[PDB]
């Protein structure tokens, strides 16, 4: 019933920053709002209950305020252990509900990806399927776009991609994209191209190969 | 101190049912409610319901009224949640959480329930061979494509763990076939390509499939 709307969805910040995340309830919830921190593979952990009370063990850099429909969580000085997703939640009326989360990630200078393209192996082609792979290595920020082109035709709906978690050493992301075609379709075309768009690149980078070798 | 210990991951076919457990330690079990929460992959938290271990009084999120059944055995300090008529959309981590005051301090570690009609299958491992010429300098990329396996997970190492710097192993994608595909790559000095061997070590424990794939130049 009561919707919790968090903003921003993603927050980029540096160690030492003051960080503020906002949560808005669709109905009055008094001060029955809690904040939770979650890291990948782990259960949520309680930071703040009752809108403003610090749970036991929680460092003093965490605080919250608000009443009625508007709430904030503040981290006064961001520490390396604080990059995580944060959720607000109301416990004013059942069903208890939660915000969609705010991911706090590490800000750093923009970095363009190194791009690499990999043709399908001969071993795979024997099985009737071709996987062409495009790697975008060590870029920042996370937003990136891959466009597959086959003999200049933009491909859509026949690719899948995934992205690594932010790197703990250099704070970059990497992305792998796979275009999957039948062997019959693969052998009908010559030029396979991965075109990468990123805010670090002044213009798109394309890596390509021609089926057959060189 | 307080521990909530949940049962292990479940792999279930659609139409089936599953019963997940949550054993409580370190406090008086009948003095707090147990709440259940769903977190679908890549998504947020959804409250399912709660039960009072003292007497079994249960309340449900009405969205789960024909899906979830909460019970308790106070004699063994354990709460259970049964999900019926499983479908794809029931795939999630489910948490239990102790509830006294209007907040959730103590959470179980979560139980992953995956719902799929797929059957166990070990991966094919194909090379992502370092290119003949290209880049913007003296670093090359290579890798392995770990294709068509079920279920998760798969592990990948390089050179038996000797090679970690430059390694990126990506989240698997779920294909329309019901099977997963994953890539692992590494960037290395292009001058190393002729002299240093690179082997990806893949282990898919559910099918008992291990492969060592040596990857080297040979595209054109």
């Amino acid at each position: 019933d009561i919707q919790m709307t968090q903003s921003p969805s993603t927050l980029s910040a540096s160690v030492g920053d003051r960080v503020t995340i906002t949560c808005k309830a669709s109905e009055n919830v008094d001060t029955y709002v809690s904040w939770y921190q979650q890291k990948p593979g782990k259960a949520p952990k309680l930071l703040i209950y009752g809108a403003s009370n610090r749970y036991t063990g929680v460092p003093s850099r965490f605080s919250g305020s608000g009443s009625g429909t508007d709430f904030t969580l503040t981290i006064s000085s961001l520490q390396p252990d604080d990059f995580a997703t944060y959720y607000c939640g109301q416990s004013y009326n059942y069903p208890f509900t939660f915000g969609q989360g705010t991911k706090v990630e590490v800000k750093r200078t923009v970095a363009a990806p190194s791009v690499f393209i990999f043709p399908p192996s001969d071993e795979q082609l024997k099985s009737g399927t071709a996987s062409v792979v495009c790697l975008l290595n060590n870029f920042y920020p996370r937003e990136a776009k891959v466009q597959w082109k086959v003999d200049n035709a933009l491909q859509s709906g026949n690719s899948q991609e995934s992205v690594t978690e932010q790197d703990s050493k250099d704070s970059t992301y990497s992305l792998s994209s796979t275009l999957t075609l039948s062997k019959a379709d693969y052998e009908k075309h010559k030029v396979y191209a991965c075109e990468v768009t990123h805010q670090g690149l002044s213009s798109p980078v394309t890596k390509s190969f021609n089926r057959g070798e060189c | 101190q307080v521990q909530l210990v949940q049962s292990g991951a479940e792999l279930k076919k659609p139409g089936s049912s599953v019963k997940v457990s949550c054993k409580a330690s370190g406090y008086i079990f009948t003095s707090s409610w147990i709440n259940w929460v769903k977190q679908a992959p890549g998504q947020g938290l959804e409250w399912i319901g709660r039960i009072d271990p003292s007497d079994g009084e249960v309340h449900y999120n009405q969205d789960f009224k024909d899906k979830a059944t909460l019970t308790v055995d106070k004699s063994t300090n354990t709460a259970y949640m049964e999900l019926s008529s499983l479908r794809s959309e029931d795939t999630a981590v489910y948490y239990c959480a102790r509830g006294f005051l209007p907040w959730f301090a103590d959470w179980g570690q979560g139980t992953l329930v995956t719902v799929s009609s797929a059957s166990t299958k070990g991966p094919s491992v194909f090379p992502l061979a370092p290119s003949s010429k290209s880049t913007s300098g003296g670093t090359a990329a290579l890798g392995c494509l770990v294709k068509d396996y079920f279920p998760e997970p798969v592990t990948v190492s390089w050179n038996s763990g000797a090679l970690t710097s430059g390694v990126h192993t990506f989240p698997a994608v779920l294909q329309s076939s019901g099977l997963y595909s994953l890539s692992s790559v590494v960037t290395v000095p292009s001058s190393s390509l002729g002299t240093q061997t690179y082997i990806c070590n893949v282990n898919h424990k559910p099918s008992n499939t291990k492969v060592d794939k040596k990857v080297e130049p040979k595209s054109c």
